[PDB]
C-alpha cells in the first residue's frame, strides 16, 4: 500500500539526515572527503498497458 | 423496449471500454 | 454489644 | 402485478436509479476525461408519472437520464493534451453537496416505499383470512 | 424412557455449552488477576463422556432416597506476560462468541425436535 | 445463571481498581493526610473467587494495600513536617502507570459489560424453547 | 409533467 | 471446534496482536545498551505464514516464530563502558523508529478490519439459526 | 414444484458462504509474506456458475473452482528480511482491501436474502399442507 | 459462462 | 470439495 | 494466589 | 504445541530476571 | 383555505423569482 | 379526519416540521444582504397555538402564522453599498445563530416524541381489534 | 393564548 | 400541591422581570 | 394513578431533571454581578429525600426544596461599582464550574439509567399481561 | 435525613 | 462479611474529618 511507499520515503530522508550529520561532525577532521547520498526509485509496477 | 416489460429476444452483451 | 443480630 | 405492488416496485426502481446516478456523479467529481476524450458531464434522472392506464395517479417511471446543462468548470493546464487553443481543460460540474443530499433523500424515500410495500403485503395477508 | 434417549444428545450438548460459556466468562472476568491460568474444556471429549447412576433402594416410605452430588484443560499461552496471566483477549472473545452461537443453535434444534413431537400429537 | 455473579464481581473489582487509580492520581502532589503521615499509594489485590470447589470463577478484591515502594524525599526544612535532615515524604505515585491502569480498567469493564449483554440475550432466548 | 428531481430543481435559477 | 470464518478471523486478530506486541517491545528497547545478560538487544520480527489447512484455498494466518533481525548493530564510541569491545564501540539495537510506527499503524488497521469482518458475519450467523424455527 | 427451491437456495447459501470464506482468507493474509511452501500468498477468488445440468433450464449457483487473482504482486524493498529477491524485492500478496470488504458485505447480504427465500418457501409449504383442512 | 464474482469483474478491465 | 465453507468446522483441527 | 494488579506487578523488580 | 491448543499441563511460571543468576 | 383540508380547485403554481420582476 | 390522537399527533408533527423549516431558513440566510425587493432578510418565527374549537381545552397544535422578528436589524457601516442609507448603513438580519441551532435540535426531539406517540397509539389500536379473539 | 414558540418568547424583555 | 399532582385551580402566570420596580 | 416502579422512576426522572436545571442555572450565571434587586446571584442546589410515604424507606427521590449556598460569596475589587460595599468589594457568585459540569453529567447518566429501568419494567408488565397466553 | 446531592456533599468540609 | 452480602444491621455512618 501507500504506507510502505511513504515509509521508504521516510527511511531515505533519515539516511540522508544521517549522511548530513556525519558530514557536519567531521568538519575539523584533516583530509576528509564529504559524503553525498543519491537515491533511486525501485521497480515500477505496470497494472494495465496503454 | 419499455423497462420491466417482456421480450422474446435477449439483451445484447454490454461492454464498457476505456479507449475507443 | 457491637453489631449483634 | 398488483397495483400498490406495481406502484411500490416502480418507485423502488426509480429511487434506486437516482441513487446510482448520484453515486456515479460523486465518483466522477474529479474525473478529467472519458473513453472518447470528452469531459464527463454529470447525469441526472427524469421522473415521470407511470399512470398510463390509471388516470392521474400511479407509480413513478424514470423517463430518461440527461446530462446536466450547468456550465463545465475550466482549469488552466496548457500542457494537458485535452486543453483547447485557450489552454482550458473542461472538468465536470458535479455539485458535491447536491449529490450527497440526493443520496440521503433517495435512501429515505427507498426505505419509506419498502415500509409501504410491507404494510400493504401484510394487509393482503390478513385479507386472505376473511370470514374466518 | 424413550423420550429421554431421543433428547439426551441435544440436552447434554446444551448443558456442556452452558458450562463452557461459564468457564469462558470466568476467564474473561479474571483477565487481570496476576498468576491466573486460562482454563477450558474439550467440548467433544466431554460430550462423549457424558453421552456414554445406581439410585439407592427404598424398602418403605420412611426410607430416604439416594441423594445426588468435567475436567478443565489449561490453555496454551500465546504471549508471555510479566504477571503470569495467560488469558488472551482475542482468542477467548472469539471462543465466547462461537459458544454463544452454538448455544443458540442447540436451542433451535432442541425446540424443533420438541415442536415436531408436539405436532405429531396435536389433533 | 452463575455468569451474572461472575461478571458482576468482575465489574465491581474493576470499579474498585479504577477508584484506587483515581485516588492515586488525585493525591500525587499531596503532602500530608489528616495525621502527619504522607499519602502512601494504594493498590488493590485481585484474587480468584470460587466459593465452591470448581477451581475457577470470578475475580474478587481481597484487600487494598499501600505499595511498599520508597517515599520520595524533598528538601524542605522550613516545613514543620520535615524530619531531622529537613526532608519531607512525598508520595511515590506512578503517573503513567495510573493512567494506563485507568484505561485498562475501562476496557476490561466494557468487555465484561458486553459479556453480560450477550449472555442475558441467550438466557432470554432459552425461555422460548419449543414455544 | 416533471423534471430533474433533487438538487437541480431545488436550486435558484435565472428566469427563462 | 471453531467455525471456519471464526477461526480465520480470530487467527488474524491474534497474529496482528503478536505483531503489535513485537513493535511495542522494539519501541520500548530503542535505547537499551544491555539485555538480560550483557548482549545488545536485537530488533525482533514476526513472520506471517498462511495456515496450509486441508482446504488450502481458505486458511488463516499463523506465526511460526519471532526471529531476531540481522542488521549492522549501531556502534557508539563509548570506551569507558564495560561493554565496549577492544576498539571501544558499544552496541546499540538496530531498531528503526519510522518502521515501527508504520508497523503499529498497519497492525492496528488490519486488526480493525478483521474485527469488522467478524461483526459483519455475526448477524448472518445469528439469522441462519432462524431457518429451522 | 416448490421443493426445488430448497435445493436452489441451499446451493446459493453454500456458494455465498464459500465466497465469503475465500474473501476473509484473502483479507486476513494481506500482510503475509510466506506460505507453507515458501511461496508468497496469492489472492484467491471463487468462480460462480449456474448449477444446471445439460438440459436444465434454471438452477441455483455453484462454485466451479478457486483461481488465483490476476494482479501484479506487491513489491516491497526490504533487502534485510531473510525472505527476499535477487534485488531485495519482497513479494507481498495483491489483496485489494476495499474489494475484499465490499465482497464480504455483498456475500452477507446475498446470504440473508437466500435465507428469507427459504423461510417464506417453508411457510408456503406448510400452508399448502393445510390445503383443504 | 459465469466468471469471477465481485471485485475482479466489476472493475474496469484491460482492453484486450 | 477442495474449498471448505466459511460456516464449516475448522478444516484445520 | 494472585497478587496486586496493574502497575506494581508489571514493573521489573528483583525477586525476594 | 500451537498457540491456542489444549494441554493437560499448566504453563511454567513467567519469570523475568533483571540480572543473570 | 385551512391547511390540511380538501379543496375542489388545484393549488396555484408556486414561484421563486430571484430579483423583483 | 385522522380519528383523534391521530389528528392531534399529525398536527403536532406538521407544526414542528414547519418550525424546523423556519429555523433552517433562518440559519441558511444569516448572512444575506438583500432580497428580491432589496429589503433585508428578517428572521421568521412560527406562532404555535392549540386547536380545540368543538368545546375542548386540548386539541393539539397548529401554526397560526409566520411573523418577522421586530428585534432591531444589525447595522453595518458600508458607504459603497447601493443598499446603504443616507448615513451609509446597511441593514443585516437579526438572526440568533445559537437560538436557531437550539430550535433545530428541540424541534427534532419533540418531532421524534410525537412519532413515538403516534406509533404507540397505532399499536394499541391494532391490539384493540383483537378484543375477545 | 400563544406566541412565538422558541427564542423570541424565552428571553427577558422590558415590560409593555 | 406537590409537583406532578392535580390541582383545582390554574397555576399563576409566569413572568421574569429584568429589573424589579 | 402511577403504579409502583412507574411512580418510582417518574419521581427519579423529575428530580434528576430538576438537578440538571439547577446545575445549568448555576453554570449559566457563574459570572452575573447582580440580581434584579441588587443582591448577588448565590449558587443554588437541590435537596434530595426519599419519598418514603410514611412507612417504607423504599421510594423514589423527591426534591424537598432548592437551597441557596451560604458559602461566602467571592469578593472582587471595584470601588466604582455602585454595588460595592464601604470597603469597595463587589460580591460575585461562588459557583464551582467543574462541580457544575460533573453534576450535569451525573444527572444526565442517572436520568438515562432510570429511563432504562422504566422501559424494562414496562416491557416486563406488558409481557405479564399475556400470562397463560 | 438526606442533604444536598452532588457537589456540596462530596467535598472535604470543616467539622460542624 | 462479604462486601456485597446481606446483613440485618445497618452499616455504621461514615465521616471524613479534616484532622484527627
Amino acid at each position: 500500500s501507500s504506507l510502505w511507499i511513504a515509509k521508504t520515503g521516510l527511511d531515505a530522508q533519515q539516511t540522508n539526515m544521517d549522511v548530513i550529520a556525519n558530514n557536519l561532525a567531521n568538519v575539523s577532521t584533516n583530509g576528509f572527503k564529504r559524503q553525498r547520498a543519491v537515491f533511486e526509485d525501485l521497480l515500477y509496477q505496470t497494472i494495465r498497458q496503454p | 423496449g419499455v423497462p420491466g416489460a417482456l421480450s422474446n429476444q435477449p439483451a445484447p452483451p454490454n461492454e464498457a471500454p476505456i479507449a475507443t | 454489644a457491637g453489631p449483634r443480630s | 402485478l398488483l397495483n400498490i405492488f406495481d406502484i411500490a416496485g416502480s418507485a423502488l426502481a426509480a429511487q434506486s436509479k437516482r441513487l446510482n446516478v448520484a453515486a456515479s456523479n460523486l465518483a466522477n467529481a474529479d474525473s478529467v476525461t472519458g473513453p472518447d476524450g470528452q469531459p464527463y458531464r454529470a447525469k441526472q434522472v427524469v421522473f415521470q408519472v407511470d399512470a398510463a392506464p390509471g388516470q392521474a395517479t400511479g407509480g413513478v417511471k424514470v423517463a430518461s437520464v440527461i446530462e446536466s446543462q450547468a456550465p463545465e468548470k475550466l482549469v488552466y493546464e496548457p500542457g494537458n493534451p485535452l486543453a483547447d487553443a485557450n489552454g482550458y481543460v473542461k472538468m465536470p460540474n458535479v455539485d458535491v453537496v447536491g449529490e450527497m443530499v440526493n443520496t440521503m433523500s433517495a435512501s429515505r424515500s427507498y426505505q419509506a416505499n419498502i415500509e409501504v410495500l410491507n404494510t400493504v403485503k401484510s394487509m393482503m395477508l390478513k385479507t386472505l383470512t376473511l370470514g374466518q | 424412557d424413550r423420550l429421554d434417549a431421543a433428547l439426551r444428545f441435544q440436552q447434554e450438548a446444551l448443558n456442556l455449552r452452558a458450562q463452557r460459556q461459564e468457564i469462558l466468562a470466568a476467564n474473561i472476568a479474571n483477565a487481570d488477576t496476576p498468576g491466573y491460568q486460562a482454563r477450558d474444556i474439550d467440548f467433544a471429549s466431554e460430550l462423549k463422556k457424558v453421552m456414554v447412576g445406581v439410585a439407592l433402594t427404598l424398602t418403605s416410605s420412611h426410607h430416604i432416597p439416594a441423594q445426588a452430588v468435567v475436567d478443565l484443560l489449561y490453555r496454551v499461552p500465546d504471549q508471555p506476560s510479566l504477571d503470569g496471566n495467560t488469558v488472551d483477549m482475542d482468542r477467548e472473545r472469539t471462543q465466547f462468541a462461537d459458544n454463544s452461537l452454538k448455544y443458540q443453535m442447540g436451542l433451535t434444534v432442541l425446540g424443533s425436535q420438541l415442536k415436531g413431537m408436539m405436532n405429531v400429537l396435536q389433533g
